[PDB]
């Protein structure tokens, strides 16, 4: 048949340079950058425990709930117990924020609270200050916006107005109320907030508030649970999470798992290779995933990315909402969250816990080696399955924040870096998402690694990022990540495909940025580039030449290094290259080289005339794309000798 | 030398392709008035 | 400083990394709509080649049918038939009219853009099999290419353009090789490769007069080039540039109207000068095989490779269509400066000094 002749024919003038316009893509408004980083400088632990005394409003049951901060107060005697709970509570908070000035107040007066809050505001006027209030020992807050403390003698409950309490504390602050009708405080706090706004004409968004309960609701009296149910959730999530898991009906499915085995669970909360550190790591992933899927992007970056401690509190708040719901309790937040209790990911958390502490009989008694959870593996498997048919702009993958959490270890780091690159490839919309979830500071931290297996993956990931957001050139120079890539560009064994991406990354870092031009010049880029200038790959030859042109753009020091290496001579070879992309890139670099002469020694003028005549023999060229850059290149010649070209122009008139 | 490069710019000024002729004309006219 | 323009080249290049890479391109997809429409075009092409070949085996009957007669604003200078799609570009001094011969309607009207002195001498159809383009070489040297020339939802679009060289200008497209040989008043036949967009070889012509015509052979290097003094050189580009010239036989003294070569392996250079005498040469012989004398004052001529009809013209309105052997077939009674056969169908265009375009057919 006469079809093999048709299919086997070059379609002339049908390529990217012809069909598409030679125009730069308009950069979108990259809003991923965080506006500011908050720092919780100090913490106020106001504890109205009233150990050994029962509040008159609530008639406690005989068993009641005794545990406070995982300490039986009646075991230690009244006074010591109050000091001990304050010490433990500090430690618990120091798990999440170890670098903050703690100052306990134990059954305080009003003056005592005034001097305490005013001092912490003086220390950090412009920074967030945490106010923790535990009113289990005082009567319930009133409708009139008041909170109870004691008198000097501990003979009368003195009320304290929320207005005056929010007077002494400043604008950036966060309030945690762990009492029974805690909703009343939040209502009256917002009232006095509105009342201040009305007085201001002739501190609301800044003030965060967490509350254990709704104004109508009461705290649970159940002897199995600790009395400090809310604070424990916020400050020791894994501890109550396992105790609550052992209280549900789903324990029948795993016989031989009592609370006593949970007490003696091995490990720590830091070591992710231990059983306890595994759950804490999984929990951090699950909570950060629920938040990203449920909350609107704006409010997520406000609470879960700005500062660590707030993000940790809201992460653990989501667990409180779920647990307390099961006892006719609704926690309350000032920026109202939509109900997450019914999210699918919570079911995954149960299974993850189940598999992790089904091994505990064998780990404790038999001494079996703790096998790690398949959780992170299976979640990466789900993300991979999504990518298979992920071309369309459908709902984003739920597992994106888990991929971030996986990058923190080494066990699954290779697989995650692969998948993350494949995702970024899908399009610039996806790279925007991955930057909004907050991948940047972790991908940048991996540039401190020396594992050469990472080198092809990081080169890929960074090319996609810098293609979208070119402002990240600032960050890469600060952390000396440009050295990581310089090494990859001087490695003959690295494939030429990944070396091409590296030359682009460098051509972005250097682009119109004197700090990056001065930094790459000192890292000896021009010498490295010339070593790769004669490769058998037309994509590399093109970019290496653009990269060479950008480094000496209005930077005479990089030009002088080119003069010593005699780059302009080695670039004339690219002027006769088959591929018209390379020829054009070559004309670009030779033009930018000429443009920054800045009236140097006579040598420069003879070189500029040598570079001129070598360019002046690219007039009869087929591609107009090259001839266009040839003009811009000859523009640099006119700019340098504007006084001289006026002499020639006036002659022939 | 400048005579040669000005003659080159004359070829780019009379380009068949419009975009190249336009940009070459701008740069060539930006000399005249200086 | 505002005069400093910056091209978008460096920014356009960076777009390469925004687009996806890992996945299979759209062309390799066997079930893609572009490949199916391309396979449908290639199916229609193979049919048009087969149907036209069957008509050739039945012989060539007398051709007198006039499908239509329209009038252009300008004089028709050069005419070409698109191989498969019925698009008959009939350019003028200051425009390029694109007519049709099935509906019978004006489809488009360009302006070439060339000055008043210049004239569009030659024209080709690049990638005629599919996604065709229109090369438009001006006599002064300017070559330029037009896409979307007779489309409904699209406008004129000049793909690329570059001053060549520097009779008028002559061209011979070679789809399979990818080359394009400009020539004219200069004493050089350049060969612009369009994949590398660079002049590969500069073959010296070795002739004072202008290269009036230029035709080549597919699957071989046999650049035939008629000349204004009369001679018809042949150059082989495979050997050294000095040795490229092979034969130099001279048996005419006038401008060569159309030194056309056949696509057969038995190549026959049918050269007809202004004198109007045919002399069938061969590349492997030093002298002519056949000799014919047709019209005293010839003005323009056309031939067809598939059907050996030497479509002559005349000052006295005649249109003598003889064979290469010299037999009489027709003398169609109406400066007929443009005739044009189809590459497949035995259709013959004609164009007199009056701006009237016809399309004939063999029943």
């Amino acid at each position: 048949e006469a079809d093999l002749t048709d299919w086997n024919l070059p379609l002339a003038f049908m390529k990217k340079r012809h069909c598409e316009k030679i125009e730069g893509s308009k950069s979108l408004a990259q809003s991923w950058r965080m506006k500011d980083r908050m720092k919780t400088v100090s913490v106020a632990l106001v504890l109205c425990l009233n150990v050994g005394v029962d509040p008159p409003d609530v008639v406690k049951t005989t068993p009641c709930a005794r545990l406070e901060c995982w300490i039986d107060p009646l075991s230690m005697g009244p006074q010591k117990a109050l000091e001990t709970i304050g010490a433990n509570l500090q430690k618990q908070y120091e798990n999440w924020q170890p670098r903050a000035r703690y100052k306990q107040s134990l059954d305080p007066t009003v003056d005592e609270v005034k001097k305490l809050c005013t001092s912490l505001r003086r220390n950090a006027k412009e920074e967030r200050v945490l106010f923790h209030y535990n009113g289990h020992g005082v009567p319930r807050p009133t409708v009139n916006g008041e909170v109870w403390v004691f008198n000097k003698n501990y003979t009368q409950y003195i009320p304290l107005s929320i207005y005056d309490l929010q007077t002494w504390m400043g604008s950036p602050s966060i309030f945690v109320y762990d009492c029974s009708n805690a909703g009343l405080i939040v209502k009256s706090f917002k009232q006095f907030a509105l009342q201040r706004e009305q007085e201001l004409e002739v501190s609301m968004k800044n003030c965060i508030q967490l509350a254990a309960c709704e104004a109508t609701e009461l705290l649970p009296m159940i002897p199995d649970l600790p009395a400090d149910l809310f604070t424990s959730c916020l400050t020791t999530p894994i501890k109550i999470a396992l105790r609550w898991f052992c209280m549900q009906k789903c324990v029948s499915l795993v016989p031989g798992v009592t609370l006593d085995l949970i007490e003696k669970i091995p490990g720590r909360l830091n070591d992710r290779r231990t059983p306890l550190g595994e759950l804490n790591w999984i929990f951090t992933a699950i909570t950060d995933t629920i938040a990203w899927n449920v909350l609107p992007r704006d409010l997520f970056q406000k609470l879960f990315r700005q500062d660590l401690l707030v993000a940790s509190l809201f992460r653990n708040f989501l667990l409180a909402e779920r647990i307390m719901r099961s006892y006719n309790c609704t926690p309350v937040s000032s920026p109202r969250l939509p109900p997450t209790y019914m999210h699918a990911m919570w079911q995954a958390w149960d299974l993850a816990v189940d598999i992790c502490l089904s091994q505990l009989p064998t780990i404790i008694e038999e001494g079996t080696a703790f096998r790690h959870s398949p959780f992170f593996a299976e979640q990466l498997t789900a993300f991979q399955v999504w990518l298979t048919m992920g071309v369309e702009n459908r709902n984003p993958p739920e597992q994106l924040p888990i991929v971030l959490q996986v990058l923190l270890s080494q066990v699954h780091r290779l697989r995650a870096l692969d998948l993350l690159g494949r995702f970024l490839d899908l399009g610039p919309w996806a790279v925007s998402l991955a930057l909004s979830v907050g991948i940047f500071p972790y991908v940048l931290k991996l540039l401190q690694s020396s594992a050469r297996e990472l080198r092809p993956l990081l080169v890929f990931i960074w090319a996609k990022i810098l293609a979208v957001d070119s402002s990240c050139q600032a960050d890469l120079v600060k952390d000396n990540g440009h050295k990581y890539f310089l090494s990859v560009l001087a490695d003959p064994y690295m494939p030429a495909e990944h070396r091409t991406m590296t030359a682009f990354i460098l051509a972005v870092i250097v682009n119109s940025y004197h700090t990056g031009q001065e930094a790459c010049l000192q890292g000896n880029l021009i010498a490295i580039c010339l070593e790769q200038l004669n490769d058998p790959h037309p994509l590399l030859r093109q970019w290496v030449a653009i990269c060479l042109g950008r480094i000496w753009q209005n930077f005479d020091s990089a030009r002088w290094c080119g003069v010593r290496d005699s780059a302009h001579e080695k670039l004339y070879s690219l002027l006769s290259d088959p591929i018209p992309e390379v020829r054009c890139a070559a004309v670009f670099a030779l033009g930018t080289f000429v443009g920054n002469s800045a009236e140097r020694t006579d040598h420069s003028t003879t070189i500029d005339h040598n570079v001129a005549m070598m360019l002046a023999q690219l007039v009869s060229d087929g591609s107009p794309m090259v001839r266009k850059e040839l003009v811009v290149a000859l523009s640099h010649l006119v700019v340098q000798y504007e006084s001289n070209f006026c002499t020639v122009a006036l002659q022939f008139i | 030398v400048y005579t040669q490069i000005w003659r080159v710019l004359l070829h780019l000024a009379a380009d068949p392709y419009p975009e190249v002729s336009d940009v070459a004309m701008k740069v060539l006219n930006s000399i005249a008035y200086k | 400083i505002s005069a400093t323009v910056q091209t978008g080249f460096c920014d356009w290049s960076a777009r390469y990394f925004a687009q996806p890479v890992m996945k299979i391109p759209e062309e390799h997809d066997l079930e893609s709509q572009i490949r199916k429409e391309r396979e449908w075009r290639f199916l229609r092409n193979s049919r048009v080649r087969r149907q036209a070949q069957q008509v050739i085996q039945k012989g060539i009957t007398r051709l007198d049918d006039q499908i239509f007669l329209n009038r252009n604003p300008g004089v028709p200078s050069v005419v070409k038939f698109h191989p498969f799609t019925p698009c008959i570009a009939v350019a003028d001094k200051d425009s390029i009219c694109f007519w049709d011969w099935e509906k019978g309607e004006k489809l488009d009207y360009f302006h070439n853009g060339n000055p008043r002195y210049t004239r569009v001498t030659a024209m080709e159809y690049l990638n005629g099999q599919d996604c065709s383009l229109l090369l438009t070489a001006t006599d002064d040297g300017a070559i330029r290419v037009w896409k979307n020339f007779a489309d409904l939802e699209k406008n004129p679009e000049m793909v690329t353009a570059w001053q060549g060289l520097s009779a008028g200008m002559v061209v011979d497209w070679e789809q399979e090789t990818g080359l394009l040989m400009s020539s004219g008043d200069v004493r050089i036949v350049r060969i612009w490769d369009t994949d590398r967009e660079m002049k590969v070889q500069d073959i010296p012509t070795g002739a004072d007069s202008c290269v009036t015509s230029l035709s080549c052979d597919s699957h071989r290097s046999l650049i035939v080039a008629g000349l204004g003094d009369g001679s018809i050189r042949v150059y082989d580009r495979r050997m050294a540039l000095s040795e490229c010239r092979v034969m130099t036989y001279r048996e005419h003294t006038a401008w060569v109207v159309k030194a056309s070569l056949q696509k057969r392996p038995d190549g026959h250079i049918v050269s007809v000068s202004v004198n109007g005498d045919v002399r069938i040469f061969d590349p492997r012989m030093p002298e002519s095989v056949n000799v014919l004398q047709i019209v005293k004052g010839l003005t323009a001529l056309d031939i067809h490779p598939q059907a050996d009809l030497i479509a002559c013209g005349s000052v006295n309105q005649f249109t003598a269509i003889y064979n290469s052997s010299g037999e009489l077939i027709n003398n169609i009674k109406y400066a007929i400066s443009c005739l044009a056969f189809h590459p497949h169908w035995p259709h013959l265009a004609v164009g007199s000094n009056d701006y009237y375009i016809s399309v004939y057919s063999v029943e």
